């Protein structure tokens, strides 16, 4: 951003969104939860207020393509799920591997920004262990040094007149243009949600989709 | 563009890997055919290795009564013993000219006095002496080495293990003037048996005092021992720092991608001691601070830090890389060098450099040096590299400091230069300084934070260990040594010819004020 | 085999390092470095039917000398292995020292210096069988009569059609004994009347100035004429001479630009990394100009600069060598920069003056750059630069022709074309031109066109040439005279101290003044 | 490595003990401060407890006319009485729906018929009835429980002892479908008086039939009673076996150190009966052998046997350990399970399982099961654990058998696998098989010898006793129950979906030959 002023941040939010191609059905895996093993969460279709034959996704993994100099060919994966295995919100940036020279004595660096179930931000790197250079350890560097919670933070922001974290009209328009074709395809039945059991991670196909779109587990 | 250089290397390495993946299933001409076709698309716990305890080993410490051997080498072998890194059948022979009668009183009065008294090792002292023999000989008589050979075979054939023969590390704790004859001697008749055994030879500094002198020694030794066998040792280069330099960078995309002209503002390597030279003008005055630790110690650190990416962690691959980057360094100029010589401390407790019987009155010899090197390659062009060494200064410190370029936009004065520090003295420490948000709520409210990247035999000990393990990484290779000397010798000549002069500084200060001006005038910004 | 995982990795390690140095745009570079990284057989006889039709005897005088044992005899061995000697060849090492055991002499003095190559070494014993030792004087007619009888013996036994025998005499000797050897051969051991030619190879120096050289030529000419006499220059390869003559004379394109109106300058360069190597005393008498410039470089110049020969016959080429040399003005001191090497940085080459066999205060040049002016229609105003140096930065022999620039219209988007003929450290011949890069015409690239498509080496090529009777690459008597008249005034000026060598450090390029001299005499660096 | 895991636990426990030793002399922040600083370095003889005879006690047996209560619960309370483990002022109230007139004839005709006739107890029958009342009510009317509350207080305030109020054990000898309402009822108005008294509730199996069903019941009961109060009872788990499992191992270095992957070859827990199901397809056919005794009975035995070391013998510490190890068990797979169903005995005296009016013709319900569990943790990884249960087999047996790895060297066939057996049926027995020398004289002349490690209310009775004493050890906790169900439910589904099928076996045989092949193919070697 030209500055850390709110509208400068919003201008840049708008510009990058404008570079994103509309999500295709081929880059989308849907899920719909069934009953948890202990029945504490009845299946989505067991709910009487859900109409018979509902195809509504409670889970989605998809890939976005940001077509600009900074991001071309980098897979951005959005994942959201209800009734999965834990409560969690995070960004995981995985960096390219250094094949040479450590080979299998290293793995991809990550930067993680977590908000739930608690705030953390950290980098995974490989370091030496305290003879051989081939002897290495994956380690986590904490970058993070009663404050108000996220919702309270926004209301305070609105009271002080700080727009940063609020979607501007033009930003919103562009966001809808990313998702609307996909939503049309989904509403015309071209993608079908895969049943997953509540409490699990979701459909196995969603994990395979992630692993097929540039993510390595190690 | 910086990203494309690294990408070109990573492409080439990836092509070689797919050749490797093919040519490991059933010849040079298969490289060319696959090339065209790819285009179209307490108790000592023994920690030693199996091979180590599988054949016999004799360590021969030549010059065993000299100060270096008794005060340093033998205590260092003692620590390796205590740390369970000597093979359990280890034979150790001190060789020396004086004839001795009571071998056991020699081990106690010449050697044991200097072993580690610490209670974790006290227990083991007598244990370790059972492994030591004495041998009296000269360094040139073929006779004596045939006699030694027989003594070694005695101990070797007595080994109670699978493989025959015996491995031999010859440690020349000797003046360099005798290296050539001792080496010829070992060649003529004390090499390991034909049946089996490697031979390795540790030689001690100085490795000459300039390009000419150093190459004479290399030519002298090379008829008898090759670069897989010779081990030019630097007591001060520790495993822990070397791994910090290589792993932290090359195992990690995050650091690797920033290790270049485009991201780094300036780099300093610093070696600082509070101690002076008192009563050792006998060695120092002829040598000076530049030859003592800068040409040899700081420059290997530089090489490891600045080198391009080696294809693997094989020792000679790393050494190839040390040589290539050293070849990109311009010979240091007198215009890029500030010298100091220390005088008595203000408090008057430490005497000045010239205030010493063993120092030529009027000596011009530098006890302090700060210099700028230029590394002319794609990765480093324009980046200031500052080497600093000084005796009798304010603190005992050894560290790399990398200063990265500011992101001026958009945080401005709410951010500052990231740094990476790799410290080895007075203790190991490795951290990055970065700028973080503080909780509780403006974006420009920021803190500096030092991230700790950190997750035992000492430096010297771990070099002896690497040599036993047959790892050359932290040892200066013949070609490497030559190039380093070519970087420093012309400056050393201009110094001997008086063309630049040392500035006085009181023992206990940072050194000459001009040195700090020099540093700040060479790209470094104080935090 | 965990030592198959290793050796291929080393192979890859070498390929890696090649590509990262050269930085090609990579598959094809790996392909052509794999094949450069590769690059008990019976000898098939490649000799003409005239060569197998008569006996051949090769007599090497000075056989136990350093030239003959380190160079001549190994050369003959290589030719033997290459099938270029007739099957029944007789070679005799003639020297002055008595030898108890000739077979020991053969093993210890000669075989020691034979190429230890697998496909050569297994012929050595077969080669020695063709070699005899002969002990005699270089000036006693009776010794040559005794030699004559030893030879007739082998000749008259020849298992072949023509009688008599061909005799090649190789005089691996100081020039001081040439007249007496030649006279001794004339009176004592010329071929049989019944049939055979006599050829005589003589080694440098051929005098040290016009006068001494002429004296030596007059001393030999009553015994051997220029069809018999073969003044060898070891460095002039067949391959470089074909480069010089065919590339030019067979092609309109190169013929048409080979002149004053298209060429800015021509430089002929001879560079070695070795010094005098203890033998400074000998070199101190000769200096770099007499050593390689008046002979080797000048023959190169002659061939490069000559008018078109009436034919490709040897004596027609030699006539033209003579004619162009006759147009060259005597070199002036003002067109000459001298150097004398000091110790290399690593002391592997001690300074020229550190050699104890060099007399104090020696001013002998180990390095020389100079400019020659060829005063004829083809060459007027074109600087020809000869450069020779010992103990410089690399081993290298090449001709560099730099053509005039086309200022308009490319301006700084072009630079001078070059034709380069290199013989050392390997053979190359190529033109630098500018081409387009694959919008603007101003976007250009300097590119190198390779013109060049175990052969014998340069020295072996000359000995083979002498055996076949091809004079082309040998300096004729008249040619030699003219060459001395180019250099002798300069040598006089140098011997009178009017030019002083500038000290340069061994391993460097030489004195900075030599490079400035080149840049001031029509050469542009770009 | 196995020794280091145990050592790590023992270190941690030792550190906690020295914190405990300090923090018992004058707060969380004293833990952290001490942490840094530690780094730098005939007639009933009453056997009841004092607290027991110190406050009043009412045991309310709900569903008192049902088969379970009259044939099992009341006779079990009778035995505790005879064994002098009921407090002497004990009040016992049978609660039930039928209205009764002659309370004394009910005690005699519904209850006494089923008491123990044995002459050591015959004497006491009438004594024990003086303590019993009758109460007629429903299981959902808040009214009736307010009425009960008044009746209890009547008996409680009449207590002739120091502490006021009264302790209440509610025993629900009822179908599980009514547990929720009875529990709500007791909450609304029959809890112990505010002044004092614990409340405890014994509930009876089945505790669901899968993960879902079981968790519904837990959610249903948990609003009213917590895990310190609820007591899910397993009639078959006896004190004597539980102590054999815990003490023999955890009190003894010898056994503790061998209780792991590195030493144990295989482990089987076996529950075998000669009796069949005749005329009880009414319960059994819906349940099957796996839910009947394996998910509940065998698995608690497994948990106790496989658990890591608890820091103390406090009941909830042990239960924590049962839960952790159960969480390490992989859900049983159909690939690791062999099922049987019994047919008529060869002799034709016992009728087959399907030969019963109360059994769906064609039923596929297993009367027999052998299965392999995998416990994925440091202690147990790779060790086969075999559970076996079967009805109408050759003998009545319940035992743990631990088979240890052979020491092949150097005794060879002059030794064999040590074993440890803990048997509870048909009688208590605990022994190790080891190999000893025989006297009179070669070293390889050896014998097998069984060492007897051995040095009273029955299983059921001792569980009622533990609950009176407030000891939860041998009762399945809510979390524990859930995990056990998760281990078995997926297999139970694959069984209901027909994916594996029972093999027929004649009543009176071992069971299906395939079961023994299965066992021998899962690490067990016959002695």
């Amino acid at each position: 951003p030209r500055s850390l002023d709110a509208e400068c941040i919003r201008d840049e939010k708008v510009s990058v969104l404008k570079c994103i191609e509309p999500i295709t059905k081929e880059n989308c895996v849907l899920g719909q939860y069934t009953a948890s093993a202990d029945g504490s969460i009845p299946g989505y279709l067991e709910d009487v207020t859900v109409p018979e034959g509902s195809t509504c996704p409670t889970f989605a993994v998809m890939r976005l393509n940001i077509n600009n100099d900074r991001w071309a060919g980098v897979p951005f994966i959005l994942k959201a799920g209800k009734a999965v295995e834990q409560k969690y919100v995070a960004i995981r940036i995985q960096f390219r591997d250094e094949v040479h020279p450590y080979g299998e004595a290293t793995q991809r660096n990550e930067l993680v920004i977590r908000a739930q179930p608690s705030e953390a931000m950290y980098v995974k790197i490989t370091t030496k262990v305290p003879g051989d250079l081939r002897q290495t350890h994956q380690t986590e560097l904490d970058l993070t040094y009663r404050l108000p919670d996220a919702y309270e933070s926004l209301i305070n922001d609105a009271l002080l007149g700080n727009s940063t974290n609020f979607v501007r009209k033009d930003e919103l328009d562009v966001a809808w243009r990313i998702f609307t074709p996909l939503l049309h395809q989904i509403d015309s039945g071209e993608i079908k949600p895969i049943p997953y059991q509540a409490g699990t991670r979701g459909p196995k196909e969603a994990d395979e989709f992630i692993a097929n779109n540039g993510f390595k587990h190690q | 563009s910086h990203a494309d250089q690294d990408a070109y290397v990573a492409d080439v390495d990836g092509i070689l890997d797919v050749l490797r993946a093919q040519v490991l299933e059933r010849i040079f001409q298969f490289i060319s055919k696959s090339a065209l076709s790819l285009q179209k698309d307490d108790r000592i716990n023994c920690k030693v290795k199996d091979e180590q305890k599988s054949r016999a080993l004799t360590i021969i410490v030549f010059g065993a009564s000299g100060d270096l051997a008794k005060k340093k080498t033998f205590p260092a072998l003692f620590d390796l013993y205590c740390g369970g890194l000597l093979p359990p059948e280890v034979n150790i022979i001190g060789y020396a000219r004086t004839k001795v009668d009571d071998v056991e009183k020699w081990k106690h009065e010449t050697l044991m006095k200097y072993f580690s008294n610490l209670s974790e090792r006290g227990c083991h002292a007598e244990d370790f002496l059972k492994h030591i023999s004495y041998f009296c000989g000269a360094y040139d008589s073929v006779d004596d080495f045939k006699r030694l050979d027989a003594v070694i075979r005695e101990k070797e054939n007595a080994f109670k293990g699978p493989e025959k023969g015996g491995n031999r590390l010859f440690y020349l704790a000797l003046p360099p003037s005798v290296f050539a004859s001792v080496c010829e001697s070992i060649h003529k008749g004390a090499m390991p048996q034909e049946v089996g055994g490697w031979v390795r030879v540790i030689i001690e500094k100085p490795f000459g005092r300039d390009t000419k002198s150093s190459a004479e020694l290399s030519q002298a030794l090379e008829p008898f021992f090759d670069e897989s066998q010779l081990y030019r040792i630097d007591h001060y280069l520790g495993k822990e720092m070397v791994q910090n330099i290589i792993t932290t960078r090359f195992a990690n995309r995050i650091f690797s991608a920033v290790w270049n002209a485009s991201n780094i503002a300036c780099v300093q390597i610093t070696f600082k001691e509070t101690i002076g030279t008192e009563g050792r003008g006998g060695y120092f005055d002829s040598i000076g601070i530049i030859r003592d630790v800068m040409q040899n110690h700081l420059t290997q650190i530089l090489a490891l830090l600045a080198m391009e990416k080696p294809r693997s962690l094989d020792a000679e691959c790393i050494r190839d890389e040390k040589v290539s980057v050293l070849k990109c360094i311009e010979p240091i100029t007198k215009e890029n060098c500030v010298l100091g010589q220390y005088t008595a401390s203000a408090d008057g407790s430490i005497p000045g450099y010239l205030e010493d019987v063993t120092v030529p009155e009027g000596s011009t010899c530098p006890t302090f040096a700060v210099m700028r090197l230029n590394i002319n390659n794609d990765r480093w062009a324009g980046v200031p590299f500052i080497l600093k060494a000084g005796k009798a200064v304010e603190q005992k410190y050894v560290a790399i400091r990398i200063q990265f370029r500011d992101e001026v936009h958009p945080y401005g004065e709410a951010t500052q230069r990231n740094e990476l520090v790799i410290r080895a003295q007075p203790s190991e420490a490795m951290y990055v300084k970065i700028t973080t948000k503080v909780p509780g709520g403006d974006l420009r409210q920021t803190h500096q934070t030092e991230l700790d990247l950190t997750y035992l035999p000492d430096a010297y000990e771990s070099l002896i260990n690497d040599a036993l393990l047959g790892n050359s990484t932290n040892f200066v290779r013949k070609d490497e040594l030559d190039v380093a000397w070519r970087i420093f010798t012309p400056l050393l000549h201009q110094i001997d010819s008086g063309e630049i002069k040392p500035i006085p500084y009181q023992a206990g200060t940072r050194g000459p004020k001009e040195a700090d001006e020099f540093i700040a005038n060479n790209g470094f910004k104080h935090q």
